[PDB]
């Protein structure tokens, strides 16, 4: 099967 | 002001994390009114809508974020995952360079390019992506998840003890912060995990589905609740992305065209596009409707589509595995919805009803481990088409090249009548064996293998060589046709002893941990001459495992590797060995079968998970109880004494051989009957208004 990956979430700054 | 849309942004962050994406949804597009250029809010906007599926809506967003921002390296790396989860390789690739060459300390887009690497069969490559992501992020559960699984693929068991403790840790922290583990649940069974971890893997993987089906706002299905519209019939649908050349066909493609029709409607629901291969093509012929829903690609179009053919049971057939659509099942199409041969494990999910299984797998006492309730088939859960795919390998004969019955064989649907030719064959009690002298055609047969011929013809019958199957006949190579010819397979093909017993297992390596390999290790260090004979499933993986065994007391020569082969050759190849030696990790599922079939006895050692005790389950049905341990000790005894009592290992080869027809383990016929009476049993419970219980008879 397809390996996951990791969404990034970025900061408002 | 500024903190207006910034503080919307990171509000909806929070609710992301927390698990409420309609709310954090809500909050990024808010974002998005205050700030129309925020290209952040984009970004993360798009993330939570590649969670829900809507994956053409996320790369819009994307892309105008990066229109806004031209280095925005999270939003690059954000797109990689979408186009991966599209199919877009090439494309995922080139968003992930971008943003690591934008960001070189960006740790999550090292462990995503990873995931290329790790999917595109490049082991080492992936590794270093991921030991780079964790050398710049030390606390980083998906890489270090993914790398220990990298690690398994290739037998590095360095430092093996403090990996599962850390495992194990990062699961229990998640599972207790309410997280997405980063172990996968069809992974998960390799790990020493407890079941309750186990299944809430399971469960948790199986909520993203609710995420998906979530933004559809459908309502609840009316179900059948009698035959009449089906005129009687049962309405059984099948959903698999595997009709075709898969393990899963493998096995069962025999069972839709052996439904009875005059009490079972069956619907085959691909979730593949035809490959073109004999396997969909049979499928599609016997079964009484097929449905191809990879032309549908929203699932609720699909469910709405298999709701309107009136299913009564729909029988998930991937689990989480590739090709999964497992939101068909979250929506809840038919009244009863059950778990069958595809994954070995539980759903952990509350919308599969049942897991068909046995008690020899599951019994009820483990019950607590799988979220869906028991079904009991009555002998084992599992079956193969092997009669069917492979009836060539019913009988044999061998060369008398001094008398063995697996240094140089000889297989083919018109042997016999070759034989007939033959004015001097010798017929051994052991039905029995025809051996063939040291004669004129045995010589040439021998040369043909020695010279590496690719056929030759002998009183007009055509007599391959086993390596050359894919240059004769392709769909006989890949099980798609019965061969014609006669095939010879000899262990001089794969640098087999002619003079030693040979142990054999055929099982991805990543099946095999340290503990199996010091057990097997034991056996051959009591069986003086034996070897054993592994699958190079990967290549890179064979010097390790010649380290650890000669680091366990074992000369490098004592562990022999070959090619992965097609599937009819490595079927047939299986009669070389001596004795299989199953993994109690993780058994051979379809291996098991592929063994069995070539009358090649089988030693197994049942665990507590499913995927543990499938090959004793196999085995009962089969009925060689004499093959199954009950410890690691018993596992050993049996095969040292399988391997120096060679009339003990003539008797159990006898038995294997001629109970592989006899038994009901490859008798698809008696399966359906049986299969059909499991699916009454359910059908009767519900129709009489019970929610689903355990159908264990
Ligand atoms: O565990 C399970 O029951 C199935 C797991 C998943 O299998 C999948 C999934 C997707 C597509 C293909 C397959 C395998 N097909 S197959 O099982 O029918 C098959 C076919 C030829 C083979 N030749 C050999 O020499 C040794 C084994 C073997 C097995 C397959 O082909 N494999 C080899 C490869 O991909 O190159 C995977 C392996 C399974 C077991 C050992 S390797």
């Amino acid at each position: 099967h397809e390996t996951g990956t990791t969404n990034t979430a970025t900061t408002a700054t | 002001c500024p903190t207006h849309a910034d503080s919307l942004n990171n509000l909806a962050n929070i609710k992301r994390e927390q698990g409420n994406i309609e709310e954090a949804v809500r909050l990024y597009r808010k974002a998005l009114e205050v700030f129309p250029e925020f290209a952040a809010a984009h970004s993360n906007l798009a993330s939570v809508l590649q969670q829900q599926g809507k994956l053409q809506e996320a790369l819009m967003h994307y892309k105008e974020a990066i229109r806004i921002s031209p280095t925005f390296a999270d939003a690059y790396s954000n797109m990689g995952n979408t186009l991966k989860e599209m199919q877009d390789v090439q494309g995922a690739l080139q968003c992930y360079t971008r943003a690591i060459q934008i960001n070189p300390a960006f740790a999550d887009a090292h462990s995503n390019l990873a995931s290329i690497h790790k999917d595109s069969g490049n082991i080492p490559e992936a590794i270093a992506s991921y030991r780079t992501a964790l050398k710049l992020k030390p606390d980083f559960p998906d890489a270090y998840c993914n790398l220990a699984h990298c690690l398994q693929i290739v037998c590095d068991w360095t430092d093996y003890d403090e990996r599962m403790k850390k495992l194990v840790s990062i699961v229990a922290d998640q599972l207790e912060k309410n997280r997405l583990p980063s172990v996968h649940p069809h992974h998960s069974m390799l790990y020493p995990l407890s079941h309750g971890f186990r299944k809430a893997i399971a469960e948790r993987h199986g909520n993203l589905c609710l995420d998906k089906i979530n933004v559809l706002h459908k309502p609840p299905y009316e179900h059948p609740k009698d035959l009449k519209l089906s005129d009687g019939r049962l309405r059984v649908g099948y959903v698999s992305s595997d009709f075709g050349n898969h393990p899963t066909s493998h096995l069962m493609q025999s069972i839709p065209g052996m439904h009875n029709p005059d009490k079972f409607e069956v619907f085959c629901y691909a979730l593949s596009p035809d490959d073109g291969t004999n396997f969909r093509v049979k499928v599609m012929a016997e079964a009484n409707h097929f449905i191809d829903l990879s032309q549908i690609p929203c699932n609720g179009k699909a469910a709405d589509r298999i709701h309107q053919d009136g299913i009564h049971i729909l029988v998930n057939m991937n689990g989480y595995t590739k090709g999964a659509r497992n939101e068909l099942f979250a929506l809840r199409p038919a009244p009863i919805q059950a778990m069958w041969l595809g994954y070995p494990g539980t759903s952990g999910a509350l919308f599969m009803d049942y897991i068909i299984t046995d008690q020899e797998t599951s019994p009820a006492e483990v019950a607590e481990q799988y979220s869906e309730k028991l079904a009991y088939m009555p002998h084992t859960f599992f079956i193969g088409d092997h009669a069917n795919m492979f009836p060539h390998l019913k009988k044999k004969a061998v060369i008398d090249f001094k008398i063995y019955d697996n240094r140089i064989v000889l297989n083919g649907i018109d042997l016999k009548a070759f034989l007939d030719s033959l004015p001097d064959v010798k017929i051994v009690k052991m039905l029995n064996m025809p051996v063939i002298p040291m004669n004129t055609i045995a010589e040439a047969v021998i040369e043909m293998i020695n010279r590496g011929q690719i056929q030759i013809t002998i009183n007009g019958f055509s007599i391959s060589n086993g390596l050359a199957t894919t240059q004769i006949n392709n769909k006989a190579a890949t099980g798609e046709e019965v061969p014609r010819t006669i095939i010879v397979t000899t262990r001089s093909q794969y640098g087999l002893p002619e003079d030693a017993i040979v142990y054999c297992n055929f099982n991805q390596l990543y099946k095999i941990d340290p503990s199996t390999l010091q057990m097997w290790a034991n056996i051959l260090k009591r069986v003086p001459n034996s070897v054993l004979w592994l699958l190079r499933f990967p290549a890179v993986g064979e010097p390790n495992i010649q380290q650890y065994a000669q680091n366990m007391g074992l000369p490098q020569n004592r562990i022999i590797f070959s090619p992965v082969a097609p599937k009819e050759e490595h079927v047939r190849r299986g009669q070389l060995a001596d004795v299989c030696l199953d993994t109690p990790l993780c058994n051979g599922h379809t291996t098991g079968m592929d063994v069995l079939w070539a009358g090649t006895p089988m030693v197994t050692m049942p665990g507590e998970t499913l995927a543990s005790r499938v090959a004793a389950s196999q085995l009962t049905c089969l009925g060689c109880l004499e093959l199954i341990a009950k410890n690691r000790q018993e596992y050993e005894d049996i095969a040292v004494k399988l391997g120096t009592d060679l009339e003990y290992l003539k008797k159990v080869r006898g038995k294997v051989w001629k109970q592989r027809i006899s038994s009901p383990l490859f008798n698809t016929k008696q399966y359906t009957m049986e299969l059909e009476r499991l699916y009454l049993q359910m059908w009767e419970h519900y129709a009489a208004g019970n929610k689903p219980d355990h159908m264990i008879k």
